[PDB]
């Protein structure tokens, strides 16, 4: 599953979190996950 | 008192069915002990736990 996302929302991907990401943009089930990866993109998105 | 040997036959199954009953509130480390309210206020998490 791939997508960009702010810096700080990072925090919401994970199981077991709220805010808005978890609510209304991608939600975890409570299972076991392969792994969570994720790296900057200021030089190819801002 | 002349039939003791029924009496407490009676009397203590009806203690164990009372000590039974009374467990139902103990905590055993928990939160809280009624489940409704624990699961009412707690994320799935840590409810669960």
């Amino acid at each position: 599953d791939s997508f960009v996302i702010r810096g700080d929302e990072v925090r919401q991907i994970a199981p077991g979190q709220t805010g808005k990401i978890a609510d209304y943009n991608y939600k975890l089930p409570d299972d076991f996950t392969g792994c969570v990866i994720a790296w900057n993109s200021n030089n190819l998105d801002s | 008192s002349a039939l003791g040997k029924l009496q407490d036959v009676v009397n203590q199954n009806a203690q164990a069915l009372n000590t039974l009953v009374k467990q139902l509130s103990s905590n055993f480390g928990a939160i809280s002990s009624v489940l409704n309210d624990i699961l009412s206020r707690l994320d799935p998490p840590e409810a669960e736990v």
